[PDB]
C-alpha cells in the first residue's frame, strides 16, 4: 500500500505541473523582485544604513 | 639614625631600579584591571576576584614604597616617629594584602583541585567577597598595629636595626603571618602537581601545567625567600651594617615581584587573554 | 517625555527583577550535573535507573532521574520518545557533563552494533569533548554464557583466540581466569576506541556492573569528580 | 507486483528530470553577470543579549521588529526588548530540552517546543499580568523541530517524526497531518500568503505543501546530505535550504528545480540557520564553523561575514523590516546586528 | 538527488563466491564513508563493513573478517564488497549505507526507520 501511496503521489506531482513555466521567467522574477524592493530605505541591510 | 647607608653609585642604582621597576609594576598592573574590568564573565568568577585584588594590591605597594625608598635612602628624610610609620604601613598593608592575594588564589586553586564537584558550591560570589574584604582588613589591621603599640621607644623596647620605630616583636609576628601564608601557597602548589601527577601520567597508564606551577613557586621563593631570611637574620643580631647594606637591594625583590606576578597570573590565563585579544 | 521615563523605568524595573531571578536560577543550573544516559533496549539502562531511583520520573518519552551524591546533584536523561535516527537529536547534549553508556555485554551478536555506536559518540564533532562512562551490565549473564560453552565468543571476535588477559587486570576472588579474559577483552574493545581519538580532551571510565549493583551513583560520582578535576586541570593554559 | 511499482517510479522520475531539463535552458548565474555585486557588507553587532545559562537553540523575531523571544536549553524563553536590552519576560519551560521557539504575528503567544514532542503555547499578555501556558498540542511521537504561527488559532509544527502538522489551537487538535517525507523534518518555513510552507527533512530533500488541501503540493531534491534550515524568498515563490553537506541551495517554486547553489572550498561545515535579507537579496547563513556568511543570493558570491561567536550559531533571523538580525550561538549570547 | 543502486549478488553455491557493487548518484563519492550493512529474514539491519574517505581505514564486523573485502573507486563512484567462502548465514539482502555527513568519522546507518542514504538493496541466497 506504501507503494501505491507513493506512486498516487508522484503522478500527482508530475501531473497538472509538469514543471510548469522556465526557469527565465522564474529567475527574472527572483531578480526582478530583488532589485525593485532593494531601495536604499526598503532594504536597510544593503550597502545604506 | 643612620639606616642611611648607600654609595653615591649604589645610591644611583638604587634610584634606577626603583624607579623602572615600579614603572613597570604599576603599567601591568593598570593593564590587568582594566582587561579583568573590561569584561562582565571575567568579573562574575572569585579567581579573577582575588587576581583583580592582587593587582590592586601589588599597584598600592609599588606606588607607596617608590615613593618611601627612595624618600629616605636617597631624598634623606627628618621623619618622624608617627608619620613614618605612617608609611611603613601603608607599605606593609599593601605587600601583607599581596602575599594574603596569592593565598587567596591559592586556595581558591587548591579547593577546585581538591574537591571540584564541591568548588562551584564550596566557594561563591558572595564567600569570596568577604574573604577578600576581611583579607584586606586584617591586612590594614595589622599596617595599623605599629601607629598604635608595637612601638620601640614609644614602648620601652629592645627594637631592631633597619626600620627605626618597629619592635621585635612585631617583625617576629609579621615574618610569621607572611610565612605561615606562603608555606600554605608552595603546599597548595605542590598538592595541585602531585593530583595531576597521580591523575594526568600515572592514572592513564601536564608539561605546560608543572612548568606553570614551577615558575610560579621559583618566583614566589626568589622574591619573598631572601627577604624574609634577612629580617629573620637582623632580627636575632647575626651580623652588622654588612647585612643592611643589601637590605636596601633585596627589598627591591618585591617590586619585581609586583611586575612578575601579573605576568604569570593573569597574562597565563586563557580567559584573560581571550578578553586582552578581543579589545 | 513623561511617559517615556515611565515606560523606561517600569522596564528596567522588570529587567532587574528578571535578571535576580536568572541570577537565582543560574546558582541551581550551575549546581547540578547533567548525564545522558544511552544504551541499547537489551542493556538495563532502565535497571540502572530504577537502582538509583531507589537511592524523579519522566512519561513524555524522556525519562529524568534525579540523584545525589556526597551533596551533588546528578540529572540524568534517558531519551526514550523518539526513533532509531539519533543523528539529529543527540547534538542537544553537547553540554552533558557526561555520558553513561550502558552496554549489554552478555549478548555477542549486538556487541559490534554497541562498539559502533560508542564510536559514532566518541567521534562525534559535538561529542568529542564529553567523556564516557562505559557500564557493562550484565556480568554474572556473561560469566555463565563463557562458563556453560557453546557459545564462542571467538565466531563474533575471531581476535579474542590472539588475546591474553592484561598483566594489570584485577579479578574478582572467585572468578574463573575464562570470564576474567572475555570481560577484559570486551572492555579492552570499547578501549580501543576510546584511546584511539580524543586526544584528553575526554576519556573513558569502564566498568562492570551485574544485573543487581548498588555502587552505580558512587562510580558515577567518582568518574564525574575525576573529569571535572582534569577539566580543572585543563584551566591552566592547557588545551 | 513490487517490482512493477518501482519500474513505474523509476519511469515517473525520468519524466520528472527530462522536464525539469527542458525547463533548465538557462541558469540563474548566466544572466546574473551584469548585475552590480552588491558588494562587501559589513554589519557590527549592535547589541549583545546575555542572558542565557546555556545554548540557544532557536529564537524568532516579532513581527513589530522590536521584540524578539529566545529559547535556550537551560529551560528558559526569555522575551528581549533589542532596543533597550531589557528582558520583557522569562517563561522557565517544563522540559529544558527546547529545539524551537515561535512568536505569534500578534504577539499575544509564544510557541516552544523539543525532545518532550509537545508544543507548549503561553499566552503573553494575561489579565493577570504573569505568563502561563496556555495549551499543551501533543500528538507528535518525535521531537518537535520547528514550530510557526499561522494565527493566534493555527501553528505548524514539525517534528522528528517525519511528519508536519497543522493545529486548531483552541481545540488542541491535529486538524491535519502532512506526512510525505522520509527522515526528520528539521525546519519549516510559512509563506507570505499563509497559504503554502516549505518543509525540509533529514532525507535531504524540502516538499511543498498546501496547508488547506493537505497534499504534497510539490518536492524538491538536490542536498547530498540531510536539510537543515529552510525559508521562503519575500515573494513566497522560491526558498533556500542549508544542509550539513555545507551548501545552501535556493529552489523557485513555479520553476520546481534548484536554481542556485552557495558554497565555497573552504567551507566544509553545515549550515545551521538560514534566513533571506527583507528584499530577499541578501542570504544570511550560520555555519558550524562559529561564524555567520552573507550571501549575495542573486549572485552567489559570498558578501559578509558575521563573526563573532564563540560557538555554534545555531539559530538566525531578521526582522519583518530588516532592521536587524538577530543570531543567537551556542554560546548562550545573542547579537543584534545591522 | 542522491541515490545508491546496487548490484550483484543472487544464488550461490555454499562456498562459492560473489562481488556486490554500489553505483552512487547525487553526491561526491570521495567525501563519504562508505558502508555494506545487511538484513537477513527474521532479524534486523546488521553492519557488515565499512570504509572511509580514501579507503585507508577498512574495517569488517568479526563474521566476515577474513572473507569480506570492502573498496571503493573514486573515479568511478563505485562500491565493491568481494565476497568468498561464503556460508548459509550470509543469506541476507545486501545494502549499499552512506554515512549521513561528509568529512565525519561518525555514522548511524543502521537504521530500520529507513535510512535516507541507504540502497534498495540486493538479495544474495547462500
Ligand atoms: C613592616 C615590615 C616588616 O614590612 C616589611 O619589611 C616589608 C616586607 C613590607 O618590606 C618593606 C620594605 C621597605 C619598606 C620601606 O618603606 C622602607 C624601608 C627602609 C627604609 Cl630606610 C625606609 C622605608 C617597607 C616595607
Amino acid at each position: 500500500t506504501a507503494s501505491i501511496a507513493q506512486a498516487r503521489k508522484l503522478v500527482e506531482q508530475l501531473k497538472m505541473e509538469a514543471n510548469i513555466d522556465r526557469i527565465k521567467v522564474s529567475k527574472a522574477a527572483a531578480d526582478l523582485m530583488a532589485y525593485c524592493e532593494a531601495h536604499a530605505k526598503e532594504d536597510p541591510l544593503l550597502t545604506p544604513v | 639614625e643612620c639606616f642611611m647607608v648607600l654609595n653615591p653609585s649604589q645610591q644611583l642604582a638604587i634610584a634606577v631600579l626603583s624607579l623602572t621597576l615600579g614603572t613597570f609594576t604599576v603599567l601591568e598592573n593598570l593593564l590587568v584591571l582594566c582587561v579583568i574590568l573590561h569584561s562582565r564573565s571575567l568579573r562574575c568568577r572569585p579567581s579573577y576576584h582575588f587576581i583583580g585584588s592582587l593587582a590592586v594590591a601589588d599597584l598600592l605597594g609599588s606606588v607607596i614604597f617608590v615613593y618611601s625608598f627612595i624618600d629616605f635612602h636617597v631624598f634623606h628624610r627628618k621623619d618622624s616617629r608617627n608619620v613614618f610609620l605612617f608609611k611603613l604601613g601603608g607599605v606593609t598593608a599593601s605587600f601583607t594584602a599581596s602575599v594574603g592575594s596569592l593565598f587567596l588564589i591559592a586556595i581558591d586553586r587548591y579547593i577546585s583541585i581538591h574537591r571540584p564537584l564541591a568548588y562551584k558550591r564550596i566557594v561563591t560570589r558572595p564567600k569570596a567577597v568577604v574573604a577578600f574584604c576581611l583579607m584586606w582588613t586584617i591586612a590594614i589591621v595589622i599596617a595599623v598595629l605599629p601607629l598604635l603599640g608595637w612601638n620601640c621607644e614609644k614602648l620601652q623596647s629592645v627594637c631592631s636595626d633597619i626600620f627605626p620605630h618597629i619592635d621585635k616583636t612585631y617583625l617576629m609576628f609579621w615574618i610569621g603571618v607572611v610565612s605561615v601564608l606562603l608555606l600554605f601557597i608552595v603546599y597548595a602548589y605542590m598538592y595541585i602537581l602531585w593530583k595531576a601527577h597521580s591523575h594526568a601520567v600515572r592514572m592513564i597508564q601536564d608539561i605546560e601545567l608543572a612548568k606553570t606551577l614551577v615558575l610560579i613557586l621559583v618566583v614566589l621563593i626568589i622574591c619573598w625567600g631572601p627577604l624574609l631570611a634577612i629580617m629573620v637574620y637582623d632580627v636575632f643580631g647575626k651580623m652588622n651594617k654588612l647585612i643592611k647594606t643589601v637590605f636596601a637591594f633585596c627589598s627591591m625583590l618585591c617590586l619585581l615581584n609586583s611586575t612578575v606576578n601579573p605576568i604569570i597570573y593573569a597574562l597565563r590565563s586563557k580567559d584573560l587573554r581571550h578578553a586582552f585579544r578581543s579589545m | 517625555t513623561e511617559d517615556q521615563r515611565n515606560e523606561e523605568k517600569a522596564q528596567r524595573e522588570a529587567n532587574k527583577k528578571i535578571e535576580k531571578q536568572l541570577q537565582k536560577d543560574k546558582q541551581v543550573y550551575r549546581a547540578t550535573h547533567r548525564l545522558l544516559l544511552l544504551g541499547a533496549d537489551n542493556s538495563g539502562k532502565s535497571t540502572i535507573v530504577k537502582q538509583m531511583r531507589i537511592l524523579s520520573g519522566g512519561t513524555s518519552g524522556i525519562f529524568e532521574t534525579k540523584f545525589q551524591v556526597d551533596k551533588v546533584n546528578f540529572h540524568m536523561f534517558d531519551v526514550g520518545g523518539q526513533r532509531d535516527e539519533r543523528r539529529k537529536w543527540i547534538q542537544c547534549f553537547n553540554d552533558v557533563t557526561a555520558i553513561i553508556f550502558v552496554v549489554d555485554s552478555s549478548d555477542y551478536n549486538r556487541l559490534q552494533e554497541a562498539l559502533n555506536l560508542f564510536k559514532s559518540i566518541w567521534n562525534n564533532r559535538w561529542l568529542r569533548t564529553i567523556s564516557v562512562i562505559l557500564f557493562l551490565n550484565k556480568q554474572d549473564l556473561l560469566a555463565e554464557k563463557v562458563l556453560a560453552g557453546k557459545s564462542k565468543i571467538e565466531d563474533y571476535f575471531p581476535e579474542f583466540a590472539r588475546y591474553t588477559t592484561p598483566e594489570d587486570a584485577t579479578p574478582e576472588p572467585g572468578e574463573d581466569p575464562r570470564v576474567t579474559r572475555a570481560k577484559y577483552f570486551i572492555r579492552d574493545e570499547f578501549l580501543r576506541i576510546s584511546t584511539a581519538s580524543g586526544d584528553g580532551r575526554h576519556y573513558c571510565y569502564p566498568h562492570f556492573t551485574c544485573a543487581v549493583d548498588t555502587e552505580n551513583a558512587r562510580r558515577i560520582f567518582n568518574d564525574c569528580k575525576d573529569i571535572i578535576l582534569q577539566m580543572n586541570l585543563r584551566e591552566y593554559n592547557l588545551v | 507486483e513490487l517490482d512493477q511499482l518501482r519500474q513505474e517510479a523509476e519511469q515517473l522520475k525520468n519524466q520528472i528530470r527530462d522536464a525539469r531539463k527542458a525547463c533548465a535552458d538557462a541558469t540563474l548565474s548566466q544572466i546574473t553577470n551584469n548585475i552590480d555585486p552588491v558588494g562587501r557588507i559589513q554589519m557590527r553587532t549592535r547589541r549583545t543579549l546575555r542572558g542565557h545559562l546555556a545554548k540557544i537553540y532557536a529564537m524568532h523575531w516579532g513581527t513589530d521588529s522590536r521584540l524578539l523571544v529566545s529559547a535556550s536549553q537551560d529551560g528558559k524563553l526569555i522575551i528581549w526588548d533589542s532596543y533597550t536590552t531589557n528582558k520583557v519576560h522569562a517563561i522557565p519551560l517544563r522540559s529544558s530540552w527546547v529545539m524551537t521557539c515561535a512568536y505569534a504575528p500578534s504577539g499575544n503567544y509564544v510557541a516552544c517546543g523539543g525532545l518532550d514532542n509537545i508544543c507548549s503555547i503561553y499566552n503573553l499578555k494575561t489579565r493577570e499580568g504573569n505568563v502561563r501556558v496556555s495549551r499543551e498540542l501533543a500528538g507528535h511521537t518525535g521531537y518537535l523541530s520547528c514550530c510557526r504561527f499561522l494565527d493566534d488559532n493555527q501553528i505548524v509544527t514539525s517534528s522528528g517524526d517525519t511528519t508536519c502538522a497543522l493545529w486548531d489551537i483552541e481545540t488542541g487538535q491535529q486538524t491535519t497531518t502532512f506526512t510525505g517525507h522520509t527522515g526528520d523534518v528539521m525546519s519549516l518555513s510559512l509563506a507570505p500568503d499563509t497559504r503554502l510552507f516549505v518543509s525540509g527533512a533529514c532525507d535531504a530533500s524540502a516538499k511543498l505543501w498546501d496547508v488547506r488541501e493537505g497534499m504534497c503540493r510539490q518536492t524538491f531534491t538536490g542536498h547530498e546530505s540531510d536539510i537543515n534550515a529552510i525559508c521562503f524568498f519575500p515573494n513566497g515563490n522560491a526558498f533556500a535550504t542549508g544542509s550539513d553537506d555545507a551548501t545552501c541551495r535556493l529552489f523557485d517554486l513555479r520553476a520546481d528545480q534548484e536554481l542556485m547553489t552557495y558554497s565555497h572550498d573552504n567551507i566544509i561545515c553545515g549550515i545551521t540557520s538560514v534566513s533571506f535579507s527583507k528584499s530577499g537579496r541578501l542570504l544570511l547563513a550560520g555555519y558550524d564553523d562559529f561564524n555567520c556568511n552573507v550571501w549575495d543570493a542573486l549572485k552567489a558570491d559570498r558578501a559578509g561575514v558575521l563573526a563573532g561567536h564563540d560557538n555554534r550559531v545555531s539559530c538566525l533571523g531578521v526582522t519583518d523590516d530588516g532592521m536587524a538580525v538577530a543570531t543567537g550561538s551556542w554560546d548562550s549570547f545573542l547579537k543584534i546586528w545591522n | 538527488q542522491v541515490q545508491l543502486q546496487e548490484s550483484g549478488g543472487g544464488l550461490v553455491q555454499p562456498g562459492g563466491s560473489l562481488r556486490l557493487s554500489c553505483a552512487a548518484s547525487g553526491f561526491t563519492f570521495s567525501n563519504y564513508k562508505m558502508n555494506w550493512v545487511r538484513q537477513a529474514p527474521g532479524k534486523g539491519l546488521e553492519w557488515v563493513s565499512d570504509i572511509s574517505q580514501s579507503g585507508a581505514s577498512i574495517s569488517y564486523t568479526g563474521s566476515v573478517k577474513g572473507r569480506f573485502t570492502i573498496s571503493r573507486d573514486n573515479a568511478k563512484n563505485t562500491l565493491y564488497l568481494q565476497m568468498n567462502s561464503l556460508k548459509p548465514e550470509d543469506t541476507a539482502v545486501y545494502y549499499c549505507a552512506r554515512c549521513p555527513a561528509p568529512f565525519t568519522r561518525d555514522c548511524f546507518d543502521v537504521t530500520s526507520t529507513t535510512y535516507a542514504y541507504r540502497g534498495q538493496g540486493t538479495q544474495v541466497t547462500v
